[PDB]
């Protein structure tokens, strides 16, 4: 398995799954329980 | 022939991550060593040298359960995905598992795993029956709560094993030892599949990528290395001239973008995990951090240091 | 004002009071950590106590609760768990004086006293035990006298030169173990010659811990 | 009365 | 006599600003850097708060010694005399309970583990503020104004009835429980500590009690010295003034105002002495 293929796979998975709080934080101060 | 750091120039680098102390957690009187997040992302368990396993919720900031441990010199603790059992590995080589949801109000000792010969570094939960425990005798063991005896043994590490992490499918799991080597093992096959000898110091922390084909390792020479299970080669490394101390806590985000890393310089760092740059720095702790755990849904990040103070970051 | 979860909050304050009481009781007692070079003769301290990687022996003497912890059974490297004993009241370093001519069973070239001094040098030059004090006990006093009566003592220490007696060799090896650490101001080394007496050993322990807990209070208040 | 010169902290003239 | 009140207002101001910045620094390290769980930590914190309020009432006394006229009022003088009174007795009582806490911790290191506690220290400080309000009863119920023939007005404690009875009765009331009793308790507590350290040193045989006892003896010496130098001359001046009538003299006014700044300087140096010269406080700061 090529290392460039695994690198492209990691980049594709990181760009497809981006609905997280620490990265962009799109939720307001009322949605999060903290 | 192509590295990951040289192909990430298309995507822009993430800016400074603004994470403040949302809910401070006090009450402990001893240094915290390890923690674990549940599947509900609400309850968390912490262990300190005072011999008290305290489980509570980070939302309302109030204690729920406090189990008095037999051995006060506890070094690790884990939380089951279902939330019924909780295990802690002390210096007495006893992986004491306690049942939370019981008939009576008091907590009763469910089982004790005293088959290991070395100190328990860390443990992880597979399900309500099976449990993997990492000890200090250069081996790992898969125990059964219902049986109570050691079922599977993995002897492939030439040094003291300090770290362990599981995958979402609970099929593959990597482990790091003091011999600067990370090895992959199976829960059903029972032998080492792949190995990585890219590190050159004492590996103290580890974490599994949510994708399932990669993972990161943190050694004591102030650097992290991102390995993969497909190509068997170091993808990239993270090392700065500022960090000089060891790394005792490595975690990932909900997807694996913000590589969490806990150092001994009284603060925590956040790497981009793609371009090898410290995106954010989290300070506020008096002593060096010991545990660093991110929720499954990536809601918040909990940090526990040796100052008996738990801090939640969002 | 949190009426739907008032019982949960009340239970939280109740167990928090028990945590403060347990932490207060933990500060009232005394925790002692003893070390050795594998075979040093630490069993003599078990008989002085009134009463599995590590063991814990608790005993109350002169209205003071002591807790001795043995970590000799830990076959792993000490550098990965020596920081787990921070904040202890006292540290003990058991060592037999007569174990100076025997060779350790590691490479047939390492003396027992050399390995004991190396372990003492490692546990002293560490960032974890900078504030704690070491109360070392010299075991096998009578056996050391019978062994030094027919030994020149020049095999262990080549630079040593003196009369072949006990009153001078014991004082010489005492100063050698005292000037081995670098933190001569924060750490304090207490040398004690153990004899065939149990009430005398437990009395020196109580007097040594009393001096330690006093010097700790002077550092917190600011007198010392 | 009395008109003390210095009693506690004050200067009271007569 | 203009340059006399000018330099007096000067030394009254510099001791006030060094008290504001000095006490606020101690409070900043205690609340932010240090922890509030240590028994001696909240003791210095309570002493710093008592020293802060004592320095806040100092400009009122500094304005009274600058010009003879008191244009503030009556009710404002009643509250500032209570504040100056409640802070003086609190700081004195704080030094007493601190010496007792040090005495119990050194002489009886076994019984002190169960005697003093964070909850117990809070009850001790609550009792300190309680007894301090009890000893200032005549100061609150006998405060008033005094008018002069030249139009000047001076606010002081007035005692109804015949003179020479309530004045000498109150001057010995504050001398016993404010100077005599607190000093003897601090002296006896510090003396027992020296004996306890000397006894523990000769019993352990560690041959290291030389530098340890010398530092504690020097610390006790400088504490008692600054306590005597700023409280003994001020007290004997009050007793000698109320016992025998003394003629008004500008040198006596300057001397009376000088020992007051020394008393304020002692309350200014006491929190910084327990903080700067301490080991745990210097490590946190």
């Amino acid at each position: 398995i090529k290392v460039s293929k695994a690198a492209a796979d990691l980049m594709a998975y990181c760009e497809a799954h981006a609905k997280e709080d620490p990265l962009l934080t799109p939720v307001p101060a009322s949605e999060n329980p903290f | 022939d192509a590295t990951l750091s040289q192909i990430t120039n298309n995507i822009d680098p993430v800016g400074r991550i603004q994470m403040r102390t949302r809910r401070t957690l006090r009450g402990h009187l001893a240094k915290i060593y390890a923690m674990h997040w549940g599947t509900d992302s609400r309850l968390l368990v912490s262990a300190s040298q005072d011999g008290k396993l305290i489980i509570w919720d980070s939302y309302t900031t109030n204690k729920v359960h406090a189990i008095p441990l037999r051995s006060s010199w506890v070094m690790t603790c884990a939380y089951a995905p279902s939330g019924n059992y909780v295990a802690c590995g002390g210096l007495d080589n006893i992986c004491s598992i306690y049942n939370l949801k019981t008939r009576e109000g008091n907590v009763r000792v469910s089982r004790e795993l005293a088959g290991h010969t070395g100190y328990l570094s860390c443990c992880r939960f597979l399900d309500d029956n099976q449990i993997v425990t990492s000890s200090g005798d250069t081996t790992c063991a898969l125990w059964d709560i219902e049986t109570g005896q050691q079922t599977t043994t993995f002897t492939g590490h030439t040094g003291d094993v300090m770290s362990l992490s599981l995958a979402p499918d609970t099929r593959l799991f990597v482990s790091g030892a003091c011999d600067a080597s990370a090895k992959l093992w199976d829960v059903r096959e029972g032998m080492c599949r792949q190995t990585f000898t890219g590190h050159e110091s004492d590996i103290n922390a580890i974490c599994f990528f949510p994708n399932g084909n990669a993972f990161a390792t943190g050694s004591d020479d102030a650097t992290c290395r991102l390995f993969d299970l497909r190509a068997d080669q170091e993808l990239m490394t993270y090392s700065h001239d500022n960090i000089i101390c060891g790394i005792t806590s490595v975690s990932f985000s909900k997807s694996g973008r913000l590589l969490l890393a806990g150092y001994d310089d009284f603060n925590c760092n956040v790497w981009d995990a793609l371009k090898a740059d410290r995106a954010g720095v989290l300070a506020g702790h008096d002593n060096r951090v010991s545990c660093l755990g991110v929720t499954d849904d990536g809601m918040a990040v909990a940090t526990g240091s040796w100052d008996s103070f738990l801090k939640i970051w969002n | 004002l949190s009426a739907e979860d008032k019982a949960a909050v009340e239970r939280s304050k109740m167990i928090d009071r028990n945590l403060r009481e347990d932490g207060e009781k933990a500060a009232r007692e005394v925790k002692l950590l003893l070390l050795g070079a594998g075979e040093s003769g630490k069993c003599t301290i078990v008989k002085q106590m009134k009463t599995t990687g590590i063991v814990e022996t608790h005993f109350t003497f002169k209205d003071l609760h002591f807790k001795m912890f043995d970590v000799t059974a830990q076959r792993s490297e000490r550098k990965k768990w020596i920081h787990c004993f921070e904040g202890v009241t006292a540290i003990i370093f058991c060592v037999a004086l007569s174990d100076y001519d025997l060779v350790l069973a590691e490479d047939e070239e390492m003396n027992r006293m050399h390995a004991s001094m190396k372990l003492f040098d490692s546990i002293c030059n560490n960032k974890w035990f900078t504030d704690t004090s070491i109360i070392l006990f010299l075991n096998k006093k009578d056996l050391f006298e019978e062994k030094i009566k027919k030994s020149p003592l020049t095999i262990c220490y080549p630079e040593y030169a003196g009369s072949n007696t006990y009153e001078e060799a014991a004082a010489y090896i005492q100063c050698q173990f005292e000037d081995l650490n670098k933190r001569k101001d924060t750490k304090e080394i207490y040398t004690h010659f153990t004899c065939s007496t149990d009430t005398k050993n437990v009395q020196f322990v109580f007097d040594a811990v009393t001096d330690v807990i006093i010097k700790n209070n002077l550092k917190d208040c600011g007198l010392f | 009365a009395g008109c003390k010169n210095f009693f506690w902290k004050t200067f009271t003239s007569c | 006599d203009l340059t006399s009140n000018a330099v007096l207002t000067f030394i009254y101001f510099v001791v006030c600003i060094i008290g504001l910045c000095g006490n606020t620094l101690v409070i900043y390290v205690i609340l932010r850097y240090a922890k509030m769980k240590t028994i001696t930590n909240i003791y210095i914190l309570n002493l710093a708060i008592a020293d802060e309020l004592f320095m806040l009432g100092l400009p009122f006394l500094a304005m009274q010694v600058a010009l003879v006229h008191w244009p503030f009022g009556k009710a404002i003088c009643r509250v500032v005399m209570t504040v100056d009174g409640i802070n003086q007795f609190t700081s004195i009582f704080c030094l007493t309970v601190m010496s007792i806490d040090r005495y119990l911790a050194v002489v009886h290191p076994i019984k002190s583990a169960k005697w003093r506690r964070p909850r117990t220290a809070k009850m001790i400080t609550m009792a300190v503020w309680g007894v301090s309000l009890l000893v200032i009863l005549p100061i609150m119920i006998y405060a008033g104004l005094r008018s002069n023939q030249w139009g000047r007005s001076s606010c002081t404690i007035n005692w109804p009835g015949e003179s020479g009875a309530w004045y000498t009765g109150f001057i010995i009331y504050t001398f016993i429980l404010g100077f005599l009793v607190p000093l003897t308790i601090i002296c006896l507590c510090y003396l027992f500590i020296i004996i306890k350290v000397k006894s523990s040193g000769i019993r352990v045989g560690s041959s290291k009690r030389k530098k340890s006892e010398k530092k504690v003896t020097r610390m006790v010496s400088i504490v008692v010295a600054v306590f005597i130098f700023c409280w003994l001359p001020f007290y004997i001046f009050n007793v000698s003034s109320v016992s025998m009538a003394i003629s008004p003299t500008p040198a006596l006014k300057g001397m009376f105002d000088f020992v007051v700044v020394l008393t304020y300087a002692n309350s200014c140096a006491n929190p910084i002495l327990y903080a700067f010269l301490s080991d745990n406080f210097k490590k946190s700061f």
